[PDB]
C-alpha cells in the first residue's frame, strides 16, 4: 500500500 | 485539492522529457502514494508508475521500467516524472493521480489532472488554414455554416478555437484524417444566423506546437 | 493482472438498462474501481472496491468477486455517452480496455451545406470542395460527389464527429480534393447525401466562377 498509514 | 500537471511537449526519440505534478496545498500532498496514468490518443488508460508517500518505495510498468525514475519532494509538494529514452510508443496524455481513501489496498483514483501531452516526433509540417466562407449554398434556410480549413500538417493535434474562446456553441471540430500525403486535415465549422454575418466577426485561432504556428484567420462572407 | 471488458461498443435508448461486464486474468478479490470518462476530461471514479458508490447518481451499481464483475445503469440519461473503464487493484494497478457506450435517439435528418473552394487555397494550385452534414441521427450516410452531372470516385475523404453529449446526433465530413487546374476544367459540383431521415436525397451544389 502505497499510501501512508493515518 | 487538485493536481496540476507540467512539463509535457514535443520531443525527439532518445530525448528526455521532466513531467512535474503540483498539488493543491489544500491537499495532503505527504499522506498519499502518487500515481502516472497515461493514455495515448487513440487508446484507453495504461498505468505508469507509483511512489510511495515518502518515496521509499516505487513500482513502474513493465512498458516503462528502466527508462522512466520518479521523485517527490514533499515539502515543495511537489511529484516529478524524468522520462528518458523517449520513443513512438511514448506518445500520449500524462495524468497523475492520487487514491485518497485508505484501506489495506488503495488504488480507486479519486483525483485527477487535466493531463499533458507529451508527443515524440522528428517529422514537422505546419499547416495551412483556409477559410470555409458562408455562401447562398451554405445557408440551409435562416442557419448559415462557416468554417476553417486546417491541412497538411503534422503531427496531430491542432486545437482550433472561434474568436479567442468566446464561441463555442454549436461548433463541430472534426477528427483528423490522413491525406495520402502522410500529412493531416481536418476542419472546424460551426452554425450561425444568417442575418448575423454582415453584422458579426468569425475568425478560427489555429494553433500548431510542433511547428510554432499561430494564426488567426477572418471567415468573410463569400455574399454569393 | 490482465483485465478484459465485455462489450467494447454498447448502444442503448434513455432509460434502458445497460450493463457491463469486467474479466480478471487471475482472481482480484474484491479491489475494483470502475471509471467514466467522456473525450473531452480526465475520468472520473465511480465505485470502487468492486460495489462501493462515492459516481453520485444512484443509478450506477457495481458487483462481482474473484475474477467476473460488472456495472450497471439503473436508468440511462443522455449524460452518459462515455468510455467506461474497469481497474483491479489488488496486484499494483491495471486497467481494461474500456467500453463505449453509445446512446440511441429518434430519426433526425442531416441539414447540408457546401463551401467551394477559397481564393487562398486556389492560388496555391489545390482545390478543396467541403459537403457538411450536421446534426444528424443514425451516423450511417451515403455522401456521393458529382462534377458535371457525373459521379466521382477516389478523390474524397471523410470524417465522422463523435457523438455529441447534448443532443446525441453526428456530424460528417466529405472533402472534395483536385488539383487547380483539374478544377477550373468543370462547372457545376454538387453534393448528393442519402440518408434514413430524408426520404428524398437532397442536393447542395454551386456554379464555379459565381
Amino acid at each position: 500500500n502505497p499510501n501512508a498509514n493515518p | 485539492e487538485q493536481l496540476v500537471e507540467s512539463g509535457g511537449g514535443v520531443v525527439q526519440p532518445g530525448r528526455s522529457l521532466r513531467l512535474s505534478c503540483a498539488a493543491a496545498s489544500e491537499f495532503c500532498f505527504s499522506c498519499y502514494g502518487m500515481h502516472w496514468v497515461r493514455q495515448a490518443p487513440g487508446k484507453g488508460l495504461e498505468w505508469v508508475a507509483v511512489i510511495w508517500h515518502d518515496g521509499s518505495n516505487q513500482h513502474f510498468a513493465d512498458s516503462v521500467k528502466g527508462r522512466f525514475t520518479i521523485s517527490r519532494d514533499n515539502s515543495k509538494n511537489i511529484m516529478y516524472l524524468q522520462m528518458n529514452s523517449l520513443r513512438a510508443e511514448d506518445t500520449a496524455v500524462y495524468y497523475c493521480a492520487s487514491a485518497t481513501r485508505y484501506d489495506i489496498l488503495t488504488g480507486a483514483f479519486d483525483y485527477w489532472g487535466q493531463g499533458t501531452l507529451v508527443t515524440v516526433v522528428s517529422r514537422r509540417l505546419p499547416p495551412s488554414v483556409f477559410p470555409l466562407a458562408p455562401s447562398s449554398k451554405s445557408t440551409s434556410g435562416g442557419t448559415a455554416a462557416l468554417g476553417c480549413l486546417v491541412k497538411d500538417y503534422f503531427p496531430e493535434p491542432v486545437t482550433v478555437s472561434w474568436n479567442s474562446g468566446a464561441l463555442t456553441s454549436g461548433v463541430h471540430t472534426f477528427p483528423a484524417v490522413l491525406q495520402s500525403s502522410g500529412l493531416y486535415s481536418l476542419s472546424s465549422v460551426v452554425t450561425v444566423p444568417s442575418s448575423s454575418l454582415g453584422t458579426q466577426t468569425y475568425i478560427c485561432n489555429v494553433n500548431h506546437k510542433p511547428s510554432n504556428t499561430k494564426v488567426d484567420k477572418k471567415v468573410e462572407p463569400k455574399s454569393c | 493482472i490482465q483485465m478484459t471488458q465485455s462489450p467494447s461498443t454498447l448502444s442503448a435508448s434513455v432509460g434502458d438498462r445497460v450493463t457491463i461486464t469486467c474479466r480478471a486474468s487471475q482472481s482480484i478479490s474484491t479491489w475494483l474501481a470502475w471509471y467514466q470518462q467522456k473525450p473531452g476530461k480526465a475520468p472520473k471514479l465511480l465505485i470502487y472496491k468492486a460495489s462501493s458508490l462515492e459516481g453520485v447518481p444512484s443509478r450506477f451499481s457495481g458487483s462481482g468477486s474473484g475474477t467476473e464483475f460488472t456495472l450497471t445503469i439503473s436508468s440511462l440519461q443522455p449524460d452518459d455517452f462515455a468510455t467506461y473503464y474497469c481497474q483491479q487493484y489488488s496486484r499494483y494497478w491495471t486497467f481494461g480496455q474500456g467500453t463505449k457506450v453509445e446512446i440511441k435517439r429518434t430519426v433526425a435528418a442531416p441539414s447540408v451545406f457546401i463551401f467551394p473552394p477559397s481564393d487562398e487555397q486556389l492560388k496555391s494550385g489545390t482545390a478543396s470542395v467541403v459537403c457538411l452534414l450536421n446534426n444528424f441521427y443514425p451516423r450511417e450516410a451515403k455522401v456521393q460527389w458529382k462534377v458535371d452531372n457525373a459521379l466521382q470516385s477516389g478523390n474524397s475523404q471523410e470524417s465522422v464527429t463523435e457523438q455529441d453529449s447534448k443532443d446525441s446526433t453526428y456530424s460528417l465530413s466529405s472533402t472534395l480534393t483536385l488539383s487547380k487546374a483539374d478544377y477550373e476544367k468543370h462547372k457545376v459540383y454538387a453534393c448528393e447525401v442519402t440518408h434514413q431521415g430524408l426520404s428524398s436525397p437532397v442536393t447542395k451544389s454551386f456554379n464555379r466562377g459565381e
